[PDB]
């Protein structure tokens, strides 16, 4: 493949997210600042900071139907983020009603409501009253045992796969009356109301990220185990038909992104993304995307004889720092589409420690 | 991190800048040059002495003198005043905010440092100095360890011969045959 | 004084391991018994000098548990003595003939065979970490960040 | 030092990296706040298993790892005790400055002498991967020391007798 | 048009109008006048006689900062008439005749002080209805609660007041004489302790930040002092405004503490929670869950990371060791519930605003001018005969 | 650091700008009123007052009374810098021909504290802020002048030159 | 059974002052720093005190490891210590009992390192750790018979590094009210060097001006009427002999100096802008934070402490602005009420031993056969580790 590095944030950046029409981006960082950025030519430029959390912000997520921006923080609050006609953004909290830090938020695939992680042992799901302009949350905590590690919705908009820190990972119904309507008969169940137990899957580890496929009739979850299982529903209170566990030789993996109906694409501590071929009958890992083990008479200017100074006095060495050869210098966050029809996707866009926001072109 | 003024009062100009610059940002000749004439005219704030730029753009009714000859100081009370037109009406930077760091000759008198030391202590307040050698500062800005460094200025050229860091005392020669006296030549 | 005698310990139970694990289905007797058979079968191995075959046979089943530590101990004896007793030149073959669980149980036990080296051999454990470290990856050295504590 | 430590140091160096695949999270019974996991020990359902490597009886590295924190404590050889008082004064003097180290603790743990501790925050803006390398290089320095100190020693011993006996 | 509220917090001041959700301007409650040190002193735009406000805290590097507001009182009234001013004509720059202000004020303060601040609103302003309410009951009124008890503290002074539905047990309101300022202090005395002074008047607001930034409140007191013993974790490094950095470590958790243990700071006083204890339980026993059941946290200085668990924790303890006496029977038989809202910072100015049109366009409720001139000073009455 | 004008108290006092008129006594020509021979004014008390205030590093304004002092002790520290080693003659040809310079005011870019001082309202008002501040400084250097010899005639006092170098504020003309 | 005598330590910022317990005067009392170098070894090659002053310009390099009260510098303090102990106090260190003395405020760093320190380089029997102050309240009652021990005052203990003001209550020492001004004798020598720098003086060594504050200085009322009295009165303008190492006869005309350095103390806004409040307001501010009832002994009592506080009319001074002020609160609540009161009195009391009253008082202290039980036995610190001595007990309640 192909990489770009977009541009190299000062600080770590456990998140990101583009709008709709792929032109400006959020992002956050180590404080409670949560950062803006707009092309600059060929590359990109500081945009604007929202100040309004207090404790250090954990995920962002951008909607692109509504061209809105949700945010959760450590401070156990969430805001959400609208552009004024003008130019501005408004702020608005939303009351979760947490007892911990929030950890990962997503928005459905129609925007009408959004779902809260939490290491209060619960989920808060929150959708929007036009009649009274609130936020309201319910508290998903029937079967949920430990922290909220990952989410991840459904396209029939009603399921919600959460990724527990309990080595077991988890999928619910998140419908609604008065926002969803009824939605059809699935694999994984029709019987649906609020708060149910759809599926419970175990792991050799932390459930770090969750996924539906495409055609939203598999999931797929890693544990901190460095295994990425898929598994493959066949009906309500009925064992999955084939529960495929691929089982990979580098650092655990971290957050998961379904390439097409049937690759997934994965990253994690090993600094480097990975692709899955593979069908019902199994999987294996297929190609090493960061080029693997690629190892990547004139006069000296004043900054580089001051540098190899300064390195021999505080050092014994003087030589090259660290020339990585991986692209990214740091754990990976996550994994997000970029451009192309669901189900086609050639662009994805990643996050890391290192604050590199790198672009992979399939 | 720890800006310090470097200030180099070479014996025909003065190079003065902060640390870390890449390149000086101040630089002009070391002279102090008194008016010889009545002046009958009234006005206009005429000073009594110009240093630096100044002087040389006044030269053609001044007394321009030198106030270093081969590397010694002669002049202290218009060494002083040179010193004060660099900290302040070059540099524009306090004394007593930065450390500075000064340059000499080796072989030079004691006296001279000495003198410089205590005039740059007693008189501008500054928190603390050096004084360094032009022969270890040119093998700094070669960007190497041993060899023998050829410094030659408008006032001395001397040699100082400097191994893998070791600096042989015993072998430092230094001629007094400058700039100055090829300009006298 | 009432800063102390703490109370949260009590009001709300914290989960405790057997809530993270799956519990194990067979008996105390019954694994001390398969244990008790394995072993000779090893032990008869090593002395007719076909120690990989040993360690294969060995390998094939694994006792864990809070409440067996005196047969898993007897085992680990067992297992340190028919891996200290193989011939170093053939350790690659082997590991690159083994599926990746078989790995997983021997790299989970050799590091626990390096916890006591005061009635242990330390090299021969240390020599076999580096070549299947080597061979294999680091994702055994993963499964054992992430393996049951009764291992 | 090496060509004489090679399996129990590649031991070390691997099970570290291995274990550093650190992550921010709160804490789990305190709100609005988070604190290095491996220390506390109140939620066991993110704390990794003990691991312990050793070469011989008198050396052994336990590895103690969790979601955010990791703490490993080592021994090293003290053959005779002279090397004992040695070691306890050099490795005291070592922790006494950890402000200016980031990866050492003021105190190591009981049966110990030494007890790094990798929060989080390391692994996010410090490269980690020299991290290990300077612990490995620590690893054999010490005993390097430890050695020539007492070697220092003997030489000071030797020179004040023979400066007290000239003189009769 | 809509009756104005004021709440003339002791380190911060918050206005608005009813129908207001949050506060229309924050600003703290400081004087400046012009003052020449060694700084440098540049001449941003100009500096005008008294600087009070937002311009005062930005500008307060060449001016000199007085508190007119100590322990919840006044201390001198003519920087406070200035700062009146201020908020009346340029914070808001409405200055009508005859509208509506509710103030607000903490429970056991002086007759003297209400009495003149009330006179000093009417004759000097001429508004035409003047109310002063606590500061506890409009901290009920921010979450809607009826019964329960509310605690706030702030800059000045902490106090907390049990009210049982909808009836105020004014011969059990509470008066706590710690809060944000005494922590402020302390946390000066304990960056002294390293060698950093603080003795200008910009570095009281500095350290004020600091604290805001970087303190928080211990939930377990032996573990923080191990970890601060044996662990090097616990450091931060923080930036000045004037841009120098010091070193700050067991201070983040020593400063707060001093909350619950007043003794630090030279307090005879019970801590929080055993001043809470104290206060529930000497009330009557029909209305003790109900007190248990709801305590709601308000104030800004109620804003430390961690203080909700603790104060929960330490209230169950509490109750452990005072009435079960050791036996863990009957432990799990208690319910106590810490409200910690995300604007329990600003529930004052929250229950001032909703109470401005709860009782409005009835002014037969309140004073108007003619009754207090004719009244006198006896005729703030009206408004509520607390002890 | 309490040490203030006397006159910072007087009411009805002209103003221009913030700077008050205070009265005072010169053989010059300006505006100032002539004020009581008898008494204790503004220039002879600020230069009684300049050796204590100058040691100072912390000083609070009350009025403009001290906006006048502190022009005056800012005068006294350029004229003790400058009178430096010369005769009595020449000390005061050298010390009028710097006071009548054209130099810097309130208002102007090069005043150098032009944070507390404010600008002139009109021309006119500039204008007679001029004038005061040249008959202020004039009358300010005779009487150092006249107080600094007060022992001998052909050298200054060492005593109140040593003053010279200290840097009253860090800010001055 | 019966021990040998305790020693008592005493390390000052300016001056370190040895000596024995049951002893009328410090057996020593020099300078603390130490020369050293930069076919003895680099190790050994060092000299304190006196030897280390008359050999400064023969190839050493002085240094003062202790400054403004708190070690920063370890060799030089542990150096110093061995120095003492084995040449010039001349004692075994297992057999005796120690008691170091060391300014409040400090770090429990310094103090975990000097236990460290004193039980493993040395290892003596026991060592006990004291504030500065205490025992200048111990040595401020001269006819300490049975009974007559005041036990309740404030010491104003000024020396060479930093001062402090602490009360003291019926024994205890009230911590919430301890504060502390970082100027001393070291800093009004600055300014006094300073001073002597502006005249352009043909002598300005910094032990001139030591001396200049020994036989020159004097405190005075105010500073505006003292510059007039100086002006006016011309026999106050003396010329000190300097004679510095070969300027025979070069006299060194002092001048304001005499008046303007002791007024820091009074005006501390001259020495830097670190601190600005002056020592009486200070003092009062202490007073006032105290608990009501002991206020009147607070007042009553006030014991003076350090060499820094032997200048002339410094008590006077102090006690008479401390005495306006009170004065002015008072009478302030007076007219607010409308009665009278019988006031509260003010003694600032100066006694016969202020340049040493903190080796005085620990001398006293350690006499007492309850003193043996309170020191850290070894026995204690190989036990409890190396830290039986962090927890600061004076200032500040622990947890
Ligand atoms: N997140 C936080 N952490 C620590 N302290 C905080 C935080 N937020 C606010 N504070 C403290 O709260 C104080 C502001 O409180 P506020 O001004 O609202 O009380 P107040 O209205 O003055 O009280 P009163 O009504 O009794 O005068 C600040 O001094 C600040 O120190
Ligand atoms: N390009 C040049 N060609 C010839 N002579 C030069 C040139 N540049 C400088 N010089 C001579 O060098 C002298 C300046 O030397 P300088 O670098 O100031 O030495 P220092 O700093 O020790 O005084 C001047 O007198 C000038 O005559
Ligand atoms: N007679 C004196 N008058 C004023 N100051 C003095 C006098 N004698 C000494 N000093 C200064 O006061 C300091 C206090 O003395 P001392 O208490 O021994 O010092 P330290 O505070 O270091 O223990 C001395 O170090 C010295 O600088
Ligand atoms: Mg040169
Ligand atoms: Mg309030
Ligand atoms: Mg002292």
């Amino acid at each position: 493949a192909t990489s770009q590095v977009l541009h190299i944030l000062p600080k770590p950046s456990y998140e990101h997210a583009f709008n709709s029409q792929r032109t400006e981006f959020v992002t956050t960082t180590a404080t409670n600042q949560v950062e803006l950025y707009e092309q600059d030519g060929n590359g990109w430029k500081h945009a604007r900071t929202f100040s309004d959390h207090d404790k250090i912000v954990t995920c962002v997520d951008w909607a692109p139907k509504s061209n809105r921006i949700v945010t959760c923080s450590q401070d156990r609050n969430a805001y959400v983020y609208e552009k004024r006609p003008d130019g501005t953004w408004k702020q608005t909290l939303v009351l979760l009603r947490l007892n911990r830090a929030a950890t990962f938020v997503r928005w459905s695939p129609n925007e009408d409501k959004f779902a809260v992680g939490s290491g209060a042992r619960v989920i808060s799901v929150c959708y929007f009253e036009q009649e009274n302009d609130w936020w309201v949350s319910k508290h998903l905590k029937r079967p949920l045992r430990s922290t909220i590690l990952s989410l991840d919705w459904h396209p029939n908009n009603v399921l919600l796969a959460a990724g527990c820190a309990d080595r077991k990972a988890y999928v619910l119904s998140a419908y609604v009356r008065d926002v969803d309507a009824k939605p059809e008969a699935s694999v994984w169940g029709s019987r649906l109301p609020f708060n149910t137990v759809c599926a419970e899957y175990p792991s050799g580890g932390w459930v770090h990220a969750v996924g539906f496929s495409p055609s939203g009739n598999a999931l797929a979850y890693a544990g901190h185990d460095s295994s990425v299982t898929i598994a493959y529903p066949s009906a309500p209170e009925q064992p999955p038909r084939a529960l495929i566990t691929v089982k990979l030789s580098q650092l655990p993996l971290r957050s998961l992104l379904w390439a097409n109906e049937s690759a997934i694409v994965a990253a994690g501590y090993n600094y480097s993304p990975i692709l899955l071929q593979g069908n019902e009958s199994g999987w294996a890992h297929t190609r090493d995307l960061d080029a693997g083990t690629s190892k990547t008479e004139g006069p000296v200017s004043f900054t580089a004889l001051r540098s190899t100074f300064r390195n021999m006095d505080l050092k014994g060495s003087s030589q090259s720092i660290s020339s990585l050869p991986t692209v990214h210098q740091n754990m990976i966050a996550t994994l997000r589409p970029y451009a192309g029809t669901p189900g086609n996707i050639t662009a994805f866009t990643s996050s890391g420690t290192d604050g590199r926001v790198v672009l992979w072109t399939l | 991190e720890t800006t310090a003024l470097v200030c180099d009062n070479g014996s025909g100009l003065v190079k003065a800048g902060f640390a870390g610059d890449d390149a000086p940002r101040a630089v002009f000749p070391s002279i102090v040059g008194r008016p010889r004439h009545q002046g009958v005219m009234v006005g206009m704030g005429q000073k009594d002495s110009y240093v630096g730029d100044e002087a040389q753009s006044k030269r053609g009714i001044l007394t321009l003198k030198y106030p270093i000859e081969h590397g010694i100081i002669t002049n202290w009370d218009d060494m002083e005043k040179i010193w004060h037109h660099t900290f302040y009406n070059e540099l524009r930077v306090a004394p007593e905010e930065h450390p500075t760091l000064l340059t000499e000759a080796p072989l030079n008198p004691k006296a001279n440092r000495e003198k410089m030391t205590q005039i740059m202590f007693e008189t501008f307040n500054v928190p603390a100095m050096y004084v360094a050698i032009q022969a270890v500062l040119s093998l700094y800005a070669s960007g190497r360890t041993t060899g023998i460094v050829l410094d030659s200025g408008d006032g001395v050229t001397h040699n100082v011969p400097i191994y893998e860091g070791y600096a042989l005392p015993h072998a430092i020669m230094r001629l007094d045959l400058a700039g100055r006296d090829l300009t006298d030549y | 004084t009432f800063r102390t005698l703490d109370v949260d310990s009590i009001t709300e139970p914290v989960l405790t391991e057997q809530d993270i694990f799956p519990i194990r289905n067979e008996t105390a007797e019954q694994v001390q018994a398969a244990v008790s058979q394995l072993i000779p079968q090893a032990r008869s191995a090593i002395q007719t000098g076909n120690a990989l075959q040993g360690l294969k046979t060995l390998l094939s089943y694994v006792p864990y548990g809070n409440d067996v530590q005196e047969v898993r101990t007897q085992y680990l004896n067992a297992f340190v003595d028919v891996l200290s007793n193989i011939r170093a030149a053939d350790i690659p073959a082997f590991v690159k003939e083994c599926s990746t669980e078989e790995i997983d149980n021997i790299v989970n036990f050799i590091y626990r065979g390096l916890a006591n080296p005061q009635a242990y051999n330390s090299s021969v454990l240390l020599n076999w970490h580096e070549k299947v470290v080597e061979i294999s990856g680091i994702g055994c050295i993963v499964r054992v960040l992430n393996s049951r504590p009764d291992l | 030092m090496s060509n004489t430590l090679r399996p129990y140091l590649n031991a070390v160096r691997s099970t570290l990296t291995a274990s550093l695949a650190l992550e921010e999270f709160s804490s789990e019974i305190v709100e609005r706040q988070s604190q290095p996991e491996v220390e506390v020990g109140r939620s066991p359902e993110i704390l990794l298993k003990p691991l312990v490597v050793s070469r011989n009886e008198q050396e052994q590295c336990l590895i103690e790892s969790s979601v955010n924190s990791v703490r490993f404590s080592i021994r090293i050889k003290q053959v005779d005790e002279i090397e004992r008082i040695l070691v306890r004064k050099f490795m005291q003097f070592l922790m006494g400055r950890a402000e200016s180290f980031f990866i050492l603790r003021r105190k190591p743990v009981q049966g110990y002498d030494i007890s790094f501790l990798i929060t989080n925050y390391h692994t996010e803006e410090m490269l980690k991967h020299k991290l290990v390398d300077f612990i490995i290089e620590f690893m054999e320095e010490v005993d390097a020391e430890i050695s020539e100190m007492k070697l220092f020693l003997n030489g000071r011993a030797r020179l004040v007798a023979e400066t007290y006996l000239s003189c009769f | 048009s809509a009756p104005i509220v004021l709440d003339n917090g002791t380190g911060f001041v918050k206005v608005g109008y009813a129908k207001d959700n949050f506060p229309r301007f924050q600003f703290p409650s400081i004087v400046g006048r012009p003052i020449l040190r060694a700084e440098e002193k540049t001449g941003n735009v100009q500096i005008k006689d008294v600087m009070v406000g937002d311009e005062a805290e930005a500008v307060r590097s060449l001016l000199q900062v007085k508190y007119p507001m100590e322990n919840g009182i006044i201390r001198d009234f003519e920087e406070m008439n200035q700062l009146w001013d201020y908020t009346f004509f340029e914070k808001l720059k409405i200055d009508p005749r005859g509208r509506k202000i509710l103030l607000t004020e903490p429970p056991m303060n002086p007759v003297a002080n209400r009495e003149k601040m009330c006179e000093t609103m009417f004759e000097r302003y001429g508004f035409g209805g003047v109310y002063v309410a606590i500061q506890a009951v409009l901290s009920l009124y921010a979450q809607g609660l009826s019964s329960g008890v509310v605690v706030d503290s702030g800059d000045g002074v902490t106090h907390i007041v049990p009210v049982y539905e909808s009836v105020v047990l004014n011969h059990l309101v509470g008066r706590l004489d710690v809060a944000g300022r005494d922590a402020t202090r302390y946390l000066i005395s304990l960056l002294l302790r390293k060698g950093y002074a603080f003795n200008r008047t910009a570095d009281f607001e500095t350290v004020r930040e600091m604290k805001e930034k970087l303190c928080y409140v211990s939930y377990d007191l032996e573990l923080d002092h191990k970890l601060s013993e044996e662990t090097t974790v616990l450091m931060r490094n923080y930036t000045l405004p004037d841009g120098r950095v010091i070193k700050v470590g067991s201070e983040r958790y020593e400063c707060p503490e001093c909350l619950f243990q007043p003794h630090l700071v030279g307090s005879e006083q019970p801590g929080l929670s055993e001043f809470i204890f104290d206060t529930i339980q000497a009330a009557d026993v029909d209305i003790r869950k109900y007190l248990y059941r709801a305590i709601v946290l308000s104030g800004g200085s109620s804003m430390y990371a961690g203080l909700p668990s603790r104060l929960e924790k330490e209230i169950k303890q509490l109750w452990f060791e005072r009435v079960l006496h050791g036996d863990p029977a009957r432990l799990p038989n208690f319910k106590v519930k810490i409200e910690d809202a995300p604007r329990r910072r600003h529930a004052v100015f929250i229950g001032g605003a909703v109470l401005a049109d709860i009782m409005a366009q009835n002014d037969h409720m309140w004073v108007s001018k003619a009754e207090w001139e004719e009244y006198g000073v006896r005729a703030l009455d009206k408004l509520g005969p607390r002890t | 650091p309490a040490y203030h004008s006397s006159f910072l108290s007087l009411t009805d006092v002209p103003t221009t700008g913030n700077i008050a008129m205070l009265p005072l006594k010169t053989k010059f020509r300006g505006p100032a009123y002539p004020a009581d021979e008898s008494q204790m004014d503004i220039i002879d008390e600020c230069i009684g007052l300049f050796r204590a205030n100058c040691f100072f590093r912390n000083f609070e304004i009350k009025g403009p009374a001290d906006r006048t002092l502190i022009y005056g002790t800012l005068f006294i520290s350029e004229c003790l810098g400058r009178v430096n080693g010369l005769n009595y003659r020449d000390a005061e040809r050298q010390l009028n021909s710097l006071a009548l310079e054209n130099f810097s005011i309130p208002g102007s870019a090069g005043f150098p504290l032009n944070a507390l001082y404010a600008p002139p309202l009109s021309p006119q008002d500039a204008e007679i802020m001029r004038t005061y501040l040249t008959q202020f400084r004039q009358e300010l250097a005779y009487r150092l002048l006249s107080h600094v010899y007060a022992t001998e005639k052909d050298h200054p006092s060492k005593w109140w030159t040593c003053f010279s170098k200290r840097r009253f504020m860090n800010k001055a003309l | 059974a019966s021990f040998n005598v305790p020693i008592i330590m005493d390390n000052g910022t300016g001056y370190s002052k040895l000596g024995y317990a049951g002893n009328d005067a410090p057996s020593y009392v020099f300078p603390t720093v130490i020369a050293t170098r930069s076919r003895a070894t680099e190790d050994l090659d060092f000299f304190i005190g006196n030897d280390a002053l008359k050999k400064a310009s023969a190839g050493y390099s002085l240094d003062y490891p202790i400054r403004h009260g708190q070690i920063e510098n370890w060799d030089h303090m542990e150096r110093f210590w061995q120095q003492s102990l084995f040449k010039y106090l001349r004692c075994e260190p297992e057999d005796h009992y120690f008691l170091l003395t060391e300014p409040p405020l400090n770090p429990p760093e310094n103090r975990e390192n000097t236990a460290e320190i004193m039980f493993e380089s040395f290892n003596c029997a026991g060592l006990y750790i004291a504030v500065q102050a205490v025992l200048a309240l111990a040595a401020s009652w001269t006819s300490s018979k049975v009974t007559d021990r005041s036990l309740t005052g404030t010491v104003v203990d000024s020396g060479d590094g930093v001062t402090h003001i602490i009360p003291v209550a019926e024994g205890y020492v009230i911590g919430s009210s301890i504060k502390t001004m970082p100027l001393a004798g070291r800093d009004v020598t600055y300014f006094v060097q300073s001073l002597l720098r502006d005249r352009n003086e043909p002598d300005s060594s910094l032990k001139t001006a030591e001396r200049i504050k020994e036989e020159c200085c004097y405190v005075c009322p105010d500073i505006v009427k003292e510059f007039s009295r100086f002006d006016r009165e011309p026999d106050r303008y003396l010329k000190y002999a300097s004679e510095s190492i070969t300027g025979h006869s070069t006299t060194i005309d002092v001048g304001f100096e005499r008046f303007l350095a002791p007024e820091i103390f009074f005006n501390p806004e001259i020495a830097s802008s670190d601190f600005l409040t002056p020592l009486p307001e200070l003092v009062d501010n202490v007073v006032q934070s105290s608990p009501i009832d002991v206020r009147k002994g607070l007042y009553k009592n006030i014991v003076l402490s350090g060499g820094s506080t032997l200048f002339k009319n410094f008590g006077n001074r102090l006690q008479r602005d401390l005495k306006r002020i009170v004065d002015e609160r008072i009478h302030r609540s007076e007219m607010l009420s409308g009665a009278k009161s019988g006031g509260v009195d003010v003694n600032v009391i100066s006694h016969k031993r202020q340049r040493n009253a903190v080796w005085f008082g620990g001398s006293l202290l350690a006499q007492t056969p309850e003193f043996g039980s309170y020191c850290h036995t070894k026995a204690d610190y190989e036990e409890y580790g190396a830290s039986i001595a962090r927890r600061y007990q004076i200032f500040g309640n622990s947890l």
